[PDB]
């Protein structure tokens, strides 16, 4: 079966790790042990085809700015994640994408834009702003909620579809 | 193939 | 044995599924059951349990408790635990409950002041309360534990073999003006970088790590040694890239890349994995990775050396994780994996479990974090048998490849240099004049004696 190498990219300190953790947990299990392979590999069925998602999320290593190229080099599809309560993280997206395009040497890299509602803090990035950015890039926008798991599956499956349709 | 350092 | 009324002494309430849960598939360590979750009252009770001492619980608790309990509150709790009212048969109760529980309280204070003194440095009133409490403790059994705590408190308020010969290449001792990537000896570069990076690794304390503080808005305040360590690593990666792409003549640039692989080789021999990954990240960067004409002339043996190093990072560091488990100190681990694992352990597990409608502190998540900080401490113990060279050390402490530029401007400049020295096909490859006056041949990575 096909394996997809996905990479999570985005600003630190705004709980981006919730995205992959939530995909990986059983939906009814709240534990997580990041120290075992089962923590970043998941077999799923998308549009009737079974595949294995391998998900790199380097949350916590954002100060290692010179390792971003190494990490992005491993991916074939990218989730660019910002927090809907943190405007600065939304602003960083542009440079993250420039860097993915340079690393992959391609103007057309499978990618998805994800707006993550991780806090009880007030939204500062309106869905319209983010839809407009996504459109100007020619990529999907998905919103997710860390407390309910709404949107999570959709963000990853949309990225897999972007790879299958590349 | 592969990395610029692959024999 | 008969205890006081919960009405008068909160730590007398019996265990129930509403106040303490244990792990139901872990083997107890040394006959002691593994606590899964509990009220803070029950966690304090087991921290000072009368049936036996629990040093591992004490270590984990004092390392991780600040997420669920503030330091002033913990002090009030263990003082309350110490003050046991009596309900003849008092001799038994005094002998098997009051005295051992009080010794446990003093042991917790001792470990608190000895290994977590930063709580007291940041809250003088906390230290005032602790000294008051210790001063009220008047018993013949506790006299020498009280005295030992006072000794610690007052103190806090204030190789077998010889190392190898230092190596020299083109630059001579004391000639800092000529120190550079190609003029210093590659062995000595790896050695002094390993001494710097080992000191950087050894200075990181758990207080900079628990609570994922290095990722929050106050990181510069709470995690300064961790950040200094990371920024050293970033700097060295960027200096490597800069040395490569600013050497515009192809032959010379091949010499630069080959000398950097030689430094990686000695990093591997020293078990400096932070150094290994500095080189690997440089070789993976956009400006360097595309230099096909340069890697073409890299001798195959050095290609294999780099290949082995790079493969350490593949598959979420699978081979790095095995290699590190198998080596013995001294080494310098790569810190990034620790940080990711602590962050995801804290963010991916609930602070609290609920049983019968009652809230319980999720302690096993804290135990997992304390396992990670313990693995870090275990590699901080052994130093390297290598001599410092003050001038080389100083030269690498003050590398500033970015200069005054911002990150984006500087990495765009590296990428544009890459494109200039090796343009995208089908632009022809240009030629560029040499910039080095001295010979490019490496002395190799075997000592002179």
């Amino acid at each position: 079966m096909t394996e997809y190498k996905l990479v999570v990219v985005g600003a630190g300190g705004v709980g981006k790790s919730a995205l992959t953790i939530q995909l990986i947990q059983n939906h009814f299990v709240d534990e997580y042990d990041p120290t075992i392979e089962d923590s970043y590999r998941k077999q799923v069925v998308i549009d009737g085809e079974t595949c294995l998602l391998d998900i790199l999320d380097t949350a916590g290593q954002e100060e290692y700015s010179a390792m971003r190229d190494q990490y992005m080099r491993t991916g074939e599809g990218f989730l660019c994640v910002f927090a809907i309560n943190n405007t600065k993280s939304f602003e960083d997206i542009h440079q993250y994408r420039e860097q993915i395009k340079r690393v992959k040497d391609s103007d057309d890299v499978p990618m998805v834009l994800v707006g993550n509602k991780c806090d009880l803090a007030a939204r500062t990035v309106e869905s319209r702003q983010a839809q407009d950015l996504a459109r100007s890039y020619g990529i999907p926008y998905i919103e997710t909620s860390a407390k309910t798991r709404q949107g999570v599956e959709d963000a990853f499956y949309t990225l897999v579809r972007e790879i299958r349709q590349h | 193939x592969f990395h610029p350092w692959s024999v | 044995m008969r205890l006081p009324s919960a009405d008068v002494y909160r730590f007398a309430e019996p265990d129930s599924e509403e106040n303490i849960i244990f792990e139901e598939n872990m083997q107890p360590k040394a006959g002691i059951p593994i606590i899964k979750a509990g009220t803070v009252i029950k966690l304090i009770e087991r921290l000072t349990y009368h049936m036996y001492a629990d040093p591992n619980f004490v270590r984990t608790f004092l390392t991780t408790y600040r997420s669920f309990c503030k330091p002033q509150e913990l002090l009030s709790l263990i003082i309350e635990r110490f003050e046991i009212p009596e309900p003849a048969e008092l001799k038994r109760f005094r002998k098997e409950y009051i005295q051992p529980v009080q010794l446990r309280v003093l042991n917790v204070c001792r470990h608190w002041v000895e290994h977590h003194f930063y709580d007291f440095e940041r809250d003088a009133y906390l230290l005032q309360r602790m000294e008051e409490f210790i001063g009220t403790v008047r018993g013949k059994a506790m006299k020498k534990w009280v005295e030992s705590i006072t000794k610690i408190i007052q103190r806090k308020k204030i190789f077998q073999s010889s190392p190898p010969t230092v190596e020299w290449h083109i630059s001579r001792p004391g000639h800092i003006e000529t120190f550079d990537l190609l003029t210093l000896h590659p062995i000595e570069i790896a050695r002094q970088l390993t001494l710097l990076e080992s000191d950087l690794y050894r200075a990181v304390q758990p207080s900079e790590l628990v609570g994922s503080v290095w990722t929050k808005e106050d990181k510069e305040i709470n995690s300064p040694n961790l950040l200094k360590m990371i920024r050293h690593t970033t700097n060295l990666t960027l200096w490597f890239e800069k040395c490569i792409v600013e050497t515009e003549n192809l032959e010379e640039r091949v010499a630069v890349v080959s000398r950097i692989i030689e430094i990686l080789q000695v990093f591997q021999e020293l078990n400096n994995f932070n150094g290994v990954l500095e080189v690997v990240s440089a070789m993976n960067s956009s400006p360097v990775y595309r230099l096909d004409h340069t890697f073409e002339q890299i001798p195959s043996r050095q290609k294999k050396i780099l290949e082995e190093a790079h493969e350490l990072s593949e598959d979420h560091y699978k081979k790095y994780l095995a290699k590190l488990r198998s080596i013995n100190p001294p080494c310098v681990p790569f810190f990034g994996i620790y940080l990711t694992n602590i962050l995801k352990t804290e963010e991916g597990n609930p602070e609290v479990l609920k049983r019968h409608g009652k809230e319980l502190i999720n302690f096993s998540k804290r135990r997992k974090v304390a396992e990670i900080t313990g693995e870090i401490q275990q590699y901080q113990n052994q130093p390297y048998c290598l001599r410092v060279e003050s001038d080389i050390k100083r030269f690498f402490e003050n590398l500033n490849p970015m200069g005054n530029s911002m990150e984006k401007e500087f990495t765009d400049y590296l990428f544009n240099k890459s494109l200039e020295i090796e343009p995208r096909n089908p632009k022809p490859l240009p030629r560029f004049p040499k910039k080095y006056s001295y010979p490019l041949k490496s002395p190799g990575v075997r000592p002179s004696n």
